[PDB]
């Protein structure tokens, strides 16, 4: 159903994580008050509320910048997205909206493709 | 309390960098016929270790997950670096298991001091003390050794009494979990099948423990008994 | 060395002897084997036939049989490697090699005693001269000559391609012997059509070879027949056709044919949701009712069919498909049996590359070889059903790849990968079917993408092969331009990458551009390929 | 003659007989028969082809080895070979046969779909042990005087009464309080005094207070023919005894010439012409039996010295060392003690040529021996404690306990896993006393037809190899070498002997002459 | 009656009458057992089952296609009617008497009637099951093996009673 909402012809882990979240949150909602918090931490710590993963793309960006600086000293967005497709972290738009690169003073532009 | 999070962030940087480094190095080692061949062997070894960066991550994250109750950043590090390795979470290779099949002979008596203490035969680093295994197997009241001859005979005796227990074990029905009352029936009073109370894989695992012990410490008589007991098998 | 006269120096030699046929697993090889079997059975030549699916099993079969046979015939295998080094034969065996693969190995060419090449001298052949390849200032010039040898021999061995069909070669032998039956001519046609269907030759060469076969067809059609004396319906009639490029369209519905033909599926973009309306616009332009188009072709109304080919061409021209026709052949016999050469090609190919796990690949070879004889028409029709299934699976896989964007441009070459457990990957695990899938997918990709850059790139495709040993099959495909000469460099690029990285590459398939690779080494192998093609 | 002509006629003979020769096989034949003249070639070929057909061929295609073996059968060892006359068979070497009830015959393990025996038995095997014991006794009993009425028998014929066996599942219901019914079943206690009877169909409690026992050692796990009536959920016994025995001649009369005992022969040893004519010339064979042979203490080596002194005249064909070689099984000391004493025994017996070159020194360890404990059939002790004996005394074997000896025309079982006092101390009502004790013991062991007629916790056994402890068909000699006093007795033309605890029993070894079918009741206190 | 079996309730889980219940040869009381490895295997089976819908419906080893099994059932039904062998009937008789005594004593110990009665129709049900097992093999007679398998299947229903 989530794939159909996104008009995907093929289902993906985005959709699977959405379905997982719906099931777990509703099951937690069925519980009593005291039991609900213990159930929340149980299923949250052990099972998949995959909110976001910005740290991997953050240090991939930092590694690529460090290597490029080392190469030049003695298209970075293309380099970043190439590594982001090589690793199973393909949802990079979340990283571009998140603060983790922004307070580290990186930026993006789909035209210039510099970061 | 709070400094756990600071060191977790420092590890979020350093652990990532280190795992990238060892990954690129070990997968670039051209001498590796199989990366499973890369790992060392000790008398407690049983796991089919395969891809050293993954084992590295697993062991580090185990100690991190147990040295603090704040497992959240450790689980985040797992989800980060396992995805860096491109190995899936919740797969069996991502789960930690103890690489050492620990086995203890309890209350070993020493004549140097009249003291008794518990001794693990698989734990020790046999490569660094292969000549000095018996000094390494010292009585903790002193530094006097326990001898290979007596320990080998003790292990054979343990095998015999254990195998006697296996032979004279009880049988339990799988549906109702009561014990088989008399010998001739093939099924229970209900339609359920009987099953072993002492499963054969327990004895295969303990025989493997004894075999690795005997191979690392050169116990040929124990190896004779073990080889016969292994040959008369399915 | 090249055999100048097949009748004198090959056939009249092996006619007196026990012979061992090694036959490769492809339809052209099967057709050449059928023709040669018919000649040997006419002359009571006590042959033995062994299928071989690769180099290692060829070596195994030769090790098994080398004691008992002195004359060997290799059909669609051997010409592109050093057979002496590969097989390590005794000093007095003879290897006849009827093989389409090019370039011929220089050791095979200039071996004058043991390797005998059943290859037409007028093929696309440019062999370097013997003195350029084979044996202070004197040793300085020796080293300079060796450097020139490396340069020249790389220029020779770079591009792999295919020559004249082995089935056509064996038919020319049958014609010279004057034991060329009409079914032998049909097998020659099927071999050439196998080359054309698998895109192993250029359209110019295919048209030229069709022009050659037309004259044999006319001769057979006037052996006992003219406009006023005619044969029984039992007898086979081969006819030249300027037929449609649609696949199997006389055996299922025209709708399924348009949907599962690679050319029209790629043009109308039927993997996409929007492409079905393009196809409906095409059919409405033709004026065919959709019920008739979706009905089976044999059950379609006959008033729609007697100008359907020119209607298709006329509508295709104004839709931009300027070459919907193709020069081909058909065979009739009995009242109801009618097949295009493409139909027989697809049926036999599917019987070879069947997804069935029961039996083995050699059993599937046997099914395919049986289906080419008219005593096994049931096997041929079963192969046609399997071909319909194979074509449908091909289109589903292409749709999955393009919709999920698995085809990513890795600079010098596009790259794609099938995933273990996904649909039909077991069907496409076999290298021949994987090569066909990659070619069809590249045409679909070139029609799909709007970037001018992407329309010119070659493609590399990977698929799972093994879990007991953990390997993948990798194929390399050249660009899909109409200007293309159907030559590719991936056979040598793969081994250059493999030796640059010391990768665990295994090289069992007879085409150099198909390899087996350990699943771990694909990363560094691809890195070396980007570095190499630059 | 031409070799092609010889090839042609050899191929033609085999082909008319319906057989195809491999290329190497016909090459061997057509060079082996070059000495043969035209006057005899067809007779020679027919002789060879009959010899080929004797083997168990799996195909019409004949290999090189089969033709070679046929020519050897035609030219060498055609009358006999020397080693058939005596052989030693371990318990784990015994073949397995399963009794098919609906064919009423024994089938090989290779023919049934039964799984192969392994040491770590499955749950099914533990049941199959006692079910198979019951099966053997059941089929044997039904072919004795308890057989069918017959259904043709009428009343004037079959005017006399005859027993009819019932299973436990039949006696519940309308069969209650019938006057006379007899049931085969295992006797065992649920608790002290709570006796019950068990068969594969069910179990029932026993009121055996009034039972007339038939004078045997009725232990736990023995099989009995309890006669009585069923009432108030109890079977009330009138009489109580073992199932009847069967001689091996009757067993073979029913089941053919099948080799139940073991060895390489397809038939039993006493039912083939080669052995039947060898026994005419094997007149002077003799075996010695000896238990509690505590050679780890050198006093026993002194006894071996006087044994060799006494019986150097007329050398024994073999000696039987009945295990428990440790008088001091304290711990690790005993292993090297046994190695040194076996070295000493080898060194002393090297002093002669004749006994060293003729007598087979065979060892069968028991409980007080190194290696595997009191778990049956007892495996041989460790090979590092046997190799030095073997390398300088090749006429010696180290094997299991129990063990089977096949003679040229006799069959013997050796066993010493002690149970006589075990039989005496757990009888249901009472044992039967005085000098009759050994006779009641052999009656028990023969009627039960199993070397361990007692519960598993009393005498452990590997489950899947329980068939190896079988005493059915009855051996010609049964040597039960318990720590108990030595004895000799016989039943159903089987000889049965205990050589006894030699150190306690006044040095009473025993020596057996198989060709004479007799034994000496010796006492070597006087040596 | 309460949705799940709710094991403390026992006979109150059934509102069916003994008349209708005695007409059923076998009454499989089915309970959803929560075991962790069972649940993991079941979930992986279900996920693979949903995943494999696109796999062109390929043939399978070691089983009969439904269209073939339908015809085979029809053939066996029209061709073969077995009977009990004598010894097999004796086995069935004795086992039936034992089961009847057990059911009576269970009801007496409970001091309440069980919802599932053990009747002569259940005897004939065991007979029918043995004959069906033989009809699968097209054998004119049902053996002790067939009767034992029939009794094994029926003793699940007797477990469901007691």
């Amino acid at each position: 159903a989530h794939a159909r909402i996104h008009l995907r012809d093929y289902v993906i882990e985005d959709d699977v994580n959405m379905a997982i979240r719906v099931m777990l949150e509703s099951f937690i909602d069925t519980q009593k008050f005291s039991v609900m918090r213990s159930m929340r931490k149980t299923f949250a710590r052990y099972l998949s509320f995959r909110r976001d993963n910005n740290e991997l793309l953050l240090f991939i960006l930092k590694q690529l910048v460090a290597e490029q600086v080392t190469y030049q000293r003695n298209v970075p967005e293309k380099d970043l997205v190439d590594k982001a497709r090589q690793i199973n972290i393909h949802n990079l738009s979340a990283f571009y909206d998140s603060e983790l690169f922004r307070m580290n003073k990186f930026s993006h532009d789909l035209k210039r493709k510099m970061i | 309390t709070f400094s756990q999070d600071y060191v977790a962030n420092e590890l979020t940087q350093s652990f990532f960098t280190i795992t990238q480094k060892i990954q690129k190095k070990v997968t670039g080692s051209r001498n590796s016929t199989e990366l499973s061949e890369m790992f060392p062997v000790l008398p407690g070894s049983h796991l089919l270790l395969n891809n050293p960066a993954l084992e590295f991550i697993k062991y580090v994250c185990k100690v991190l997950s147990l040295d603090t109750n704040i497992t959240n950043q450790v689980n985040k590090l797992n989800r980060d670096l396992l995805r860096l390795v491109d190995v899936g979470e919740f797969s069996e290779e991502a789960q930690f298991r103890d690489p050492c099949r620990s086995y203890v002979l309890p209350e070993v008596i020493c004549r140097s001091c009249n003291f008794c203490r518990d001794l693990d035969l698989c734990k020790d680093s046999s490569f660094s003390e292969d000549g000095a295994v018996l000094p390494q197997w010292l009585c903790s009241n002193c530094q006097a050794p326990y001898d290979s001859s007596a320990i080998e005979m003790t292990l054979v005796e343990v095998l015999q009494k254990k195998l006697m227990a296996f032979t004279l074990q009880d049988l339990v029905c799988l549906k109702c979990r009561g014990v088989k009352e008399t010998s001739m029936p093939v099924y229970c009073s209900c339609a359920g099948d009987f099953a072993l109370t002492i499963h054969t894989q327990v004895f295969m695992e303990q025989i493997g423990i004894f075999r690795n012990i005997a191979q690392h410490y050169g116990m040929s008589y124990l190896l004779e008994t073990l080889e016969w007991l292994l040959q008369k098998n399915p | 060395m090249f055999v100048s006269d097949f009748r004198k120096e090959f056939y009249e030699v092996v006619q007196s002897q026990r012979v061992l046929l090694f036959v490769a697993s492809d339809v052209d090889a099967l057709c050449a084997c059928k023709i040669l079997q018919a000649l040997f059975q006419c002359d009571h030549v006590q042959y033995t036939l062994v299928p071989v699916s690769g180099w290692q099993e060829l070596e195994t079969a030769f090790l098994e049989h080398k004691e008992q046979f002195h004359y060997f015939i290799l059909i669609n295998c051997g010409a592109n490697v050093d057979l002496l080094d590969i097989l390590q034969p005794d000093e007095d065996t003879i290897f006849f090699v009827c093989d389409t693969h090019r370039p011929v190995n220089v050791v095979n060419v200039y071996n004058d005693t043991q390797i005998k090449l059943l290859i037409k001298q007028d093929d696309d052949l440019e062999v370097p001269a013997y003195e350029d390849i084979f044996r202070t200032m004197r040793r300085r010039q020796r080293r300079e000559w060796e450097a020139r040898r490396r340069d020249i021999l790389f220029d020779y061995e770079q591009y792999e391609y295919h020559g004249t069909s082995s089935a056509m070669v064996m038919f020319e032998l049958a014609w010279m012997l004057s034991k060329d039956l009409n079914d032998m001519l049909w097998w020659a046609i099927v071999g050439l059509t196998d080359q054309w269907v698998q895109d192993k030759i250029t359209q110019m060469k295919y048209v030229t070879d069709v022009g050659v076969l037309q004259r044999h067809v006319s001769r057979h059609n006037h052996r006992n027949e003219d406009e006023e004396n005619t044969l029984s319906v039992d007898c086979t009639r081969i006819s030249f056709e300027y037929d449609l490029r649609l696949v199997l369209y006389q055996h299922w519905s025209l709708h399924d044919s348009l949907c599962n033909t690679s050319y029209t599926a790629a043009r109308f973009k039927l993997w996409s949701v929007h492409g079905q309306k393009r196809l409906q616009e095409f059919l409405a332009d033709m004026g065919l009712p959709l019920k008739q188009v979706k009905q089976k072709f044999q059950a379609m109304d006959i008033s729609l069919k007697e100008n359907l080919r020119e209607m298709i061409e006329e509508s295709a021209n104004k839709f931009g498909m300027k070459d919907m026709r193709v020069q081909t052949f058909s065979i009739h016999f009995g009242f109801k049996h009618k097949f295009l050469a493409s139909d027989v090609v697809f049926a036999t190919m599917s019987l070879m590359e069947s997804p069935e796990k029961d039996g083995s690949g050699t059993d599937h070879f046997i099914q395919a070889l049986d289906s080419l004889s008219r005593s096994n028409l049931d096997k041929l029709y079963h192969g046609l059903e399997l071909a319909k299934k194979q074509l449908r699976a091909t289109q589903q896989t292409i749709a999955s790849c393009l919709c999920t964007n698995l085809v990513i441009s890795q600079g010098p070459f596009l790259y794609c990968s099938l995933m273990e457990g996904t649909p039909d990957v077991m069907l496409f695990s076999r290298p021949a079917s994987l090569s066909l899938l990659s070619k069809h997918l590249l045409k679909s990709f070139v029609c799909s993408t709007k970037n001018r850059r992407c329309k010119l790139l070659p493609l590399v495709m990977a698929a799972p092969l093994s879990m007991e040993h953990g390997t993948v099959t990798v194929v390399g495909i050249p660009p899909e331009t109409d200007s293309s000469d159907r030559k590719n460099f991936f056979g040598r690029a793969f081994e250059k990458a493999a030796e640059s990285t010391s990768s665990r590459m295994l090289h069992n398939h007879f085409d150099l551009s198909v390899i087996e690779l350990k699943a771990e080494d694909r990363s560094k192998f691809l890195d070396a390929l980007i570095s190499l093609l630059s | 003659m031409a070799p092609e002509r010889l090839r042609s006629r050899a191929l033609s003979a085999f082909k008319l007989r319906g057989l195809l020769l491999r290329g190497e096989a016909i090459k061997y034949l057509t060079e082996a028969l070059q000495s043969i003249s035209e006057l005899e070639l067809e007779d020679k070929l027919e002789k060879i082809i009959n010899a080929v057909e004797k083997q168990p061929l799996s195909s019409n295609m004949i290999e090189r080895s089969v033709v070679e073996a046929a020519v050897q059968e035609c030219s060498q060892s055609v009358d006999e070979t020397i080693e058939h006359v005596f052989n030693i068979i371990g318990a784990f070497d015994i073949p397995r046969f399963v009794y098919n009830s609906e064919r009423k015959k024994f089938l090989p393990l290779l023919m049934t779909n039964h799984p192969a025996p392994n040491l770590f038995g499955t749950p099914r095997d533990k049941a199959e042990m006692f079910r198979e014991r019951y099966t053997i006794l059941h089929q044997r009993t039904h072919r004795h005087e308890l057989f069918t009425p017959p259904v043709i028998g009428s009343h004037p014929d079959e005017s006399g009464s005859k027993f009819q066996l019932k299973t436990i599942e039949t006696l519940l219901g309308s069969t209650t309080k019938i006057g006379d019914a007899i049931v085969l079943g295992m006797i065992t206690q649920l608790k002290e005094g709570k006796f019950f009877l068990e068969d594969p169909t069910g179990t029932v409690q026993l009121d055996l207070s009034k039972a007339q026992f038939h004078s045997g050692l009725y232990t736990e796990a023995c099989f009995v023919l309890a006669e009585g009536w069923f009432e108030d959920q109890v079977f009330h016994v009138n009489a109580f005894g073992f199932p009847p025995t069967e001689p091996s001649s009757t067993t073979r009369a029913y089941y053919g010439n099948i080799n139940f005992f073991g060895g390489p022969s397809n038939t039993s040893v006493k039912t083939s012409a080669k052995l039947k004519q060898l026994e005419e010339e094997n007149k002077d064979a003799m075996f010695v039996f000896l238990s509690d042979v505590w050679l780890d203490q050198v006093e026993v080596l002194e006894k071996l010295r006087i044994m060799f002194a006494g019986y150097s005249p007329a050398p024994p064909t073999c000696f039987i060392l009945c295990g428990n070689f440790s008088s001091a099984p304290y711990g690790k000391n005993q292993v090297q003690a046994l190695k040194d004493s076996l070295k000493t025994l080898a060194d002393i017996i090297c002093e002669y040529p004749d006994i060293h070159q003729s007598s087979r020194f065979v060892f069968v360890p028991g409980p007080e021996d190194p290696g595997f404990g009191s778990i049956l059939p007892r495996p041989p002790l460790a090979e590092s404690i046997t190799n030095e004996f073997r390398q300088r005394v090749p006429f010696s074997v180290f094997t299991t306990n129990p063990c089977r000896i096949q003679y040229c025309t006799q069959e013997i079982t050796v066993f010493r896993e002690d149970l006589v006092n075990k039989m005496c101390r757990n009888c249901v009502r009472f044992p039967s006393s005085n000098l009759a004790i050994p006779n009641h013991f052999v009656k028990t062991i023969l009627s039960q037809g199993h070397l361990t007629p007692l519960p598993l916790y009393v005498c452990p056994v590997y489950w899947a190899y329980d068939y190896a402890l079988r005493v059915y068909p009855v051996p010609d000699l049964l040597v039960i070498a318990d720590k108990y006093d030595p004895f000799t007795t016989t039943n159903t033309e089987c000889l049965c002997i205990n050589p006894g605890s030699f150190p306690r029993s006044g040095f009473s070894f025993k020596v057996f002459y198989p060709s004479n079918k007799t034994v000496e009741d010796s006492k070597l206190q006087g040596f | 009656v309460f949705g799940r079996w709710d094991e403390t309730k026992g006979e109150d889980n059934i509102d069916f009458m003994p008349t209708i219940l005695s007409r059923f040869d076998m009454i499989f009381i089915v309970k959803d057992e929560h075991n962790e490895e069972r649940d993991v295997m079941l979930a992986k089976h279900v996920i693979t089952l949903h995943v494999s819908a696109l796999t062109q419906t390929q043939a399978v080893e070691g089983e009969i296609d439904l269209a073939k099994l339908k015809k085979f059932i029809a053939y066996c039904r029209v061709k073969c009617g077995p009977r009990l062998s004598a010894e097999a009937a004796e086995k069935l008789k004795n086992r039936y008497i034992i089961m009847r005594s057990g059911a009576r004593q269970h009801e007496r110990d409970s001091d309440r009637r069980s919802s599932i009665p053990i009747t002569v129709r259940q005897l004939e049900a065991i007979v029918r099951i043995a004959e069906a097992l033989s009809k699968m093999k097209l054998q004119p007679f049902a053996t002790e093996a067939d009767v034992e398998e029939a009794l094994r299947l029926f003793q699940v229903s007797t477990l469901d009673a007691a």
